[PDB]
């Protein structure tokens, strides 16, 4: 399937302190693999996936030195934005960044990715061309002009198409056994009767990995639109995920309803119905 | 100011008298500062594990709070969240059916 | 491997 690498960076200014809290989180195929946090005893990038333990001390030192540079980049950028928006350092402010690359099943580059947010809102983004910028408002136009003048996009393009791709290739090869592993959902249906001769049927999918999953309900045949209740996919806390899909059915058609579960981990999609105790 | 969404649920399917893990999954909030408490019969649970804070593609922050618990017929469990986006702390009770 | 940003905002 497709592959990706992302670094999710956050800097939170701290009233009274010169240095903000800086956090950088790396992901390979939406799974955390590295982390840097400026609030640690001796701040350093640390492995977050078992397959990263094989990286030698020079890798960790090189990444840590980059994070020290980033702390300063974020500190200065937060100070500049405070001026652009006429804000007070008496309050905390948040700067975020997402960057990385996406690859196809053959591992060739599909796209580079670079965006920034200020106070949890889009600020500036690099377009898919990796040459032009989209500023979200008037203040971001100051940054866009500054970056057009310094030719910033060319340096980001070089990283996103080059180093980002080469390192992701290394991570995909090194993390192969972990990255390819799946955990199948275990499904079951529960009965929750209600008013007006109705009963809610809940189809559960538990202990699955990756998080991508589809749950469907049907009365004999044909899928059910909108009337189906669906929770957001949630972590169990052990590396697996959970999800449920429910339907309101008349108190006389329960065994007539079927749920289907679609997940890449399954030998084939699941088919189930409510079972009487 | 983005309002936190909360889900309170067990790691494993619940069975009365069987040790389990109670989760409080808090998402879609901004700014990242948040106060999360887990409660048993309206009383603060002292040992609560907090995941490291992360953010989603839409920029909003999320965090997972958890604690050991043994569900029973009578004990109630809740998660109470205090955030800048809300006038009052938000309390979500655990419901074994969800 | 992470990237170092260019010019500040």
């Amino acid at each position: 399937g497709p592959h990706s690498m992302r670094y999710f960076e956050t800097a939170v200014s701290r009233p009274g302190l010169e240095e903000p809290r800086y956090i950088s989180v790396g992901y390979v195929d939406n799974k955390e693999f590295v982390r840097f946090d400026s609030d640690a005893e001796n701040p350093r990038y640390e492995p977050r996936a078992p397959w990263m333990e094989q990286e030698g001390p020079e890798y960790w030192e090189r990444e840590t030195q980059k994070a020290k540079g980033q702390e300063q980049w974020f500190r200065v950028s937060l100070r500049n934005l405070l001026g652009y928006y006429n804000q007070s350092a008496g309050g905390s402010h948040t700067l975020q960044q997402m960057s990385g690359c996406d690859l196809g099943s053959d591992w060739r580059l599909l796209r580079g990715y670079l965006q920034f947010a200020y106070e949890g809102r889009d600020y500036i983004a690099l377009n898919e061309d990796l040459k032009t910028w989209t500023a979200a408002d008037m203040a971001a136009q100051i940054t866009r002009r500054k970056w057009e003048q310094s030719g910033a996009a060319e340096h980001y393009k070089a990283y996103l198409e080059g180093e980002c791709v080469e390192w992701l290739h290394r991570y995909l090869k090194n993390g192969n056994a972990t990255l390819l592993r799946t955990d199948s959902p275990k499904a079951h249906v529960t009965h929750h009767p209600r008013s007006k001769g109705e009963v809610t049927l809940r189809c559960w999918a538990l202990g699955f990995y990756p998080a991508d999953i589809t749950l469907t309900w049907q009365l004999n045949g044909e899928e059910l639109t909108q009337d189906m209740e669906l929770v957001e996919t949630r972590p169990a806390g052990d590396g697996t995920f959970q999800k449920w899909a429910s339907v309101v059915v008349p108190l006389g058609k329960e065994q007539n309803y079927t749920c289907r579960v679609y997940h890449e981990g399954l030998p084939e999609p699941l088919t189930l119905r409510w079972e009487p105790p | 100011q983005k309002t936190p969404q909360i889900q309170v649920y067990s790691r494993h399917p619940p069975e009365n008298g069987k040790p389990n893990i109670l989760n409080c999954y808090v998402t879609q909030f901004h700014p990242p500062h948040i106060e999360i408490q887990m409660l048993k019969n309206g009383k603060k649970i002292p040992k609560v594990e907090m995941s490291d804070m992360s953010f989603s593609k839409d920029w909003s922050f999320y965090i997972l709070a958890h604690t050991e618990f043994t569900p029973t017929e009578t004990d109630t469990y809740a998660c109470r969240v205090k955030h800048d986006s809300m006038a009052e702390p938000k309390t979500v009770y655990w419901d074994r059916d969800m | 491997a992470s990237n170092e940003d260019m010019e500040t905002m």
